RNA sequence: CAGCCGCGGUAAUUCCAGCUCCAAUAGCGUAUAUUAAAGUUGCUGCAGUUAAAAAGCUCGUAGUUGGAUCUUGGGAGCGGGCGUCCCCGCCGCCUCUCGGCGGGGCCCGAAGCGUUUACUUUGAAAAAAUUAGAGUGUUCAAAGCAGGCCCGAGCCGCCUGGAUACCGCAGCUAGGAAUAAUGGAAUAGGACCGCGGUUCUAUUUUGUUGGUUUUCGGAACUGAGGCCAUGAUUAAGAGGGACGGCCGGGGGCAUUCGUAUUGCGCCGCUAGAGGUGAAAUUCUUGGACCGGCGCAAGACGGACCAGAGCGAAAGCAUUUGCCAAGAAUGUUUUCAUUAAUCAAGAACGAAAGUCGGAGGUUCGAAGACGAUCAGAUACCGUCGUAGUUCCGACCAUAAACGAUGCCGACCGGCGAUGCGGCGGCGUUAUUCCCAUGACCCGCCGGGCAGCUUCCGGGAAACCAAAGUCUUUGGGUUCCGGGGGGAGUAUGGUUGCAAAGCUGAAACUUAAAGGAAUUGACGGAAGGGCACCACCAGG
RNA sequence: AGUCGCCGUGCCUACCAUGGUGACCACGGGUGACGGGGAAUCAGGGUUCGAUUCCGGAGAGGGAGCCUGAGAAACGGCUA
């Protein structure tokens, strides 16, 4: 596997048979959605909303306990960011290395790894424009999108 | 391995084409250099006029003499050499005497101890050189 | 060796495998309840945390993350009783 | 990748019985299978099968009886047209007696000799004797 | 003479002739195209470690190929050897908004006629002659469509025939719905005499009349409501991203350290020192080589260094600090098929080499000398230019080799090693008992390799992959077709030049080649042997 | 929008617009190229030929233009 890369590494979750609530648990759904709502304003990604839950609540699957996942919550109540995570991660990194690349212009692993990304990026798009999110017209320009991330 | 899907005809098409040209017959063939450039136009005898008569040698683990002749044609103009076949006949053979000629057997290529000789001599003046031999015939002085 | 029986494996042997190669898959982690000796809480804890927990006071740490299980504070009891 | 859940699965079962197993396991557990081996089943090449669910695939165990020889795939799915049978079991099989060219079709999945008694051709998928 | 191998150099099974025999037979040889043989152009159906052959590595558009999933039974009318396995209608849905077999029936063309196809089965419609083929004793046959009967011959006539099939692909018509693709309700929508209402309003009624709303239908538009179990498939031992602790001669910038070498200064004692198979060229009382204390400059990073690690490959080793990336593991986090391979095109690419600056210890193509040699414009020795070093741009080749494309599954064991995670007797640890390695003992993942075997293959050598291949089909890319001419000539393209990429033909030739075997040979190694060998001697 | 044409059409003329084809191979060039029904070989799949008695097309020394006629740019009709 590894789309840009040779390992064959197996790392992975697997979630129970039983898709049931394990009735120790005495919280219930309005309740979490709050606590959802909470972590939101503060400018927390689903994954780490998830992780917290996991952590220090006891709350395995949001999907059992309600029935419907964290970003279709947040979009019901209009708090979901303008762009997906995975996009604005990439366009984030892209960012530093050409930075870095800016003053060492002579480290080749970097340009190399600068393609990589790109072309990951593109392809993602491709997905997210078919299946409208993104207008048909937005692109990756590479001198704006320092701006985008923060 | 192969391609081998269920919409894939126009590839397979295509490289069966250009990868057939790497055969020698039928590279030979379907080129014109070959045919433009045998004296014979596609043909498999011709007409022609005898110049010289020269004795050619051999390969070596043989030694002899074969006893072959300079001859033009008619039609293309061209120039080449000839053998003749059996004991005792370049006597029947006079100069000027208009000669029919034919191929040897191996499609262009050169046979047995011969060093280049690709043609025979079969009719000279029109009375079948063979039956001449045999003495079904005699020639017309 | 040309003959086996792969529906009803040992349990020592179905549990000595990969989470996915078992015959069907299974976790490998829990939840816990700890007791907090200076407090008379109990707050329920995962096993391979990846977080840092303050208590309910603000008042001591219970979890250092790791990269596996995590740990306890070496004063910190915990309940594997789950379910 | 695996482009195919069936090809996988025969060579799996192909290999074991040429070794001289008794069971096998075979992982994606799809609907086609198990036509093909209800079928292959009720002429009595192989014994009975146990179907695993799990909220995925799911999974699956045959019992051999390994008086089998070789099974066997064939793709891409081609047309077969109904007058084509004999041109394709002559050069797939070994005799005029035995051995099954299973194809689906329109009535669903079966072998060669009752979409003849049914005169119906299909799309194929194997063969197995 | 001889298509090929080959025959003829005074006893020719092969030439010139005679007897004899062989094959086809009123026909038989010869030349040239063209089919089968050719599984030597390979869809069915080749090959690619060493025989010819996988681009140096990576990304990437068109193309090709794509995971799982949504009505199954049990029955019913039946026919065979309560029943049981194989046979035949049904448990295609209604459509009445309508057609016509003031209101009641039971059915059809329409209205969905089928969300849209592909698929398959049927039917239509295909110019004849030709082909397969039915009938007919053309004197048989090839052909051809004719022919046969009772009978004084009367019967002024009678029977007859002039079949059938196939006709790829597109197009037409009707049935079946597995397989493959697509569509539908998510900043809500289907249905309800639904209910209000703002409009046009065609003839139904106002008998015929003059005009309006009028109940009428169907238009656009706007308002309030009850109803649906009210609407989102799961989350791959497919993938992307997040998070945590670590890992590593991975990459760039600056920084500190080391012995050695070469030169220079000063001190000390003394005639040789180098280098060779042996010599010389050369350095040498104007003090060499040796020893001693200092200084300078530029290169290189020993032993530790391993069938150990990292990287896409090229390739990577002193200390420290900084900058930005990454694999594997762990995960009851997240998105939900987003993917595999890839013409065109794009990044990187040892050494040599080219261009412009700085620098120049050591080594050293060219070049000059001294030796060996029949000769040496070489092997050896002494000197010594370009270059070897750094900064910035060109070129794009190698035995760039695992001489072995990438992805995915399956297929036998054993003991180790390196990273991460999980555990357990015990020893140390440290400073009083814990969490760190270290070992001790196991496990699990994905890695570099290794030993063993009738797994199985293969021309063999050999190989857990070069296997699952005449029992031939997992997906896809590039490339080969007797040997030379030849990676040549020419045309186009890049480049400062050198060169690179694409890439022929005439002609020539019957063998070139691969793996293994028996000899012979060897200025290759290990044991022995001889005065037609030696040593010592006559 | 019109002219010509037995009729529809950039077939032609004027005024406007700037479009049409292409790696699913246009464009250009070669053909010992008239096309098809068919012929040879043929396990199954294919390879090659088809000027040649049937259907359709084109031409009458090379080029162009016409009269008559229902019908011809005729050629055993005319004019250069
Ligand atoms: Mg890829
Ligand atoms: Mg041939
Ligand atoms: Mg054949
Ligand atoms: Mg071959
Ligand atoms: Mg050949
Ligand atoms: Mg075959
Ligand atoms: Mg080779
Ligand atoms: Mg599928
Ligand atoms: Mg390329
Ligand atoms: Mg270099
Ligand atoms: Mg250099
Ligand atoms: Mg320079
Ligand atoms: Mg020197
Ligand atoms: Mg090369
Ligand atoms: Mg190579
Ligand atoms: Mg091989
Ligand atoms: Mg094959
Ligand atoms: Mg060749
Ligand atoms: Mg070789
Ligand atoms: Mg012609
Ligand atoms: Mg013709
Ligand atoms: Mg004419
Ligand atoms: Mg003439
Ligand atoms: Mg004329
Ligand atoms: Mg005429
Ligand atoms: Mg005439």
């Amino acid at each position: 596997g590894r789309m840009h890369a040779p390992g064959k590494g197996l790392s992975q979750s697997a979630l129970p048979y039983r898709r049931s609530v394990p009735t120790w648990l005495k919280l219930t759904s309005d309740d979490v959605k709050e606590q959802i709502y909470k972590l939101a304003k503060k400018g927390l990604t689903p994954s780490q909303i998830g992780v917290i839950l996991r952590d220090s609540h006891g709350v395995a699957q949001v999907r059992f306990v309600t029935g419907n996942k964290i970003l279709r919550i947040l979009k019901s109540k209009g708090l979901a960011p303008d762009l997906p995570e995975d996009l604005y991660h990439l366009i984030k990194k892209a960012v530093a290395v050409r930075k870095h690349l800016e003053r060492n212009r002579k480290d080749k692993d970097a340009k190399f790894r600068l393609i990589l990304i790109e072309s990951r990026i593109h392809r993602l798009a491709r997905y997210y424009k078919t299946k409208r999110v993104l207008p048909p017209n937005w692109k990756y320009e590479s001198s704006t999108a320092s701006a985008l991330v923060a | 391995g192969k391609c081998r899907g269920l919409r894939t005809a126009r590839k397979l098409r295509s490289h069966r084409r250009d990868q057939k040209w790497h055969d020698k017959q039928y590279k030979k063939a379907h080129l014109g250099t070959a045919l433009k450039a045998n004296p014979f136009g596609g043909a498999s005898h011709a007409k022609g006029i005898v110049l010289e008569k020269v004795g050619v040698e051999a390969k070596q683990p043989n030694s002899a003499i074969r006893k072959c002749v300079r001859v033009q044609l008619i039609k293309n103009g061209k120039k080449i050499t000839a053998f003749v076949p059996n004991d005792g006949c370049l006597n029947f053979i006079e100069e000027n005497d208009e000669v029919l000629v034919a191929g040897f057997g191996r499609k262009g290529h050169a046979v047995g101890d011969i060093p280049g000789v690709r043609f025979k001599v079969v009719k000279v003046a029109n009375v079948s050189l063979l039956a001449l031999y045999k003495g079904k015939k005699e020639r017309p002085r | 060796p040309l003959a086996k029986d792969l529906l009803h494996p040992s349990p020592e042997e179905e549990k000595r495998k990969h989470k996915k190669k078992r015959l069907v898959q299974s976790p490998n982690s829990y939840f816990m309840d700890v007791k907090c000796p200076g407090c008379y809480k109990i707050t329920t804890v995962f096993s391979h945390a990846q977080t840092v927990v303050l208590c309910v006071g603000c008042s001591t740490v219970l979890c250092q993350p790791t990269g596996g299980k995590a740990r306890l504070t070496e004063g910190c009891s915990f309940r594997r009783k789950q379910h | 990748v695996r482009m195919n859940v069936l090809a996988d699965a025969l060579k799996s079962i192909n290999n074991a019985e040429k070794r001289g197993k008794r069971q096998v396991l075979i992982r994606p557990c799809s609907k086609v299978i198990v036509r093909f081996l209800t079928v292959m089943m009720k002429h009595g090449y192989i014994g009975e099968f146990e179907i695993i669910d799990d909220h995925r695939a799911g999974k699956i165990v045959v019992n051999l009886t390994g008086r089998l020889n070789k099974c066997g795939v064939i793709s891409p799915r081609f047309d077969v047209q109904l007058k084509d049978l004999e041109k394709w079991q002559n050069n797939l099989l070994p005799s005029r007696q035995f051995g099954f060219i299973v194809l689906t079709t329109s009535a669903g999945i079966m072998d060669h000799e009752e979409a003849r008694r049914k005169h119906t051709g299909g799309k194929i998928l194997g063969f197995f004797f």
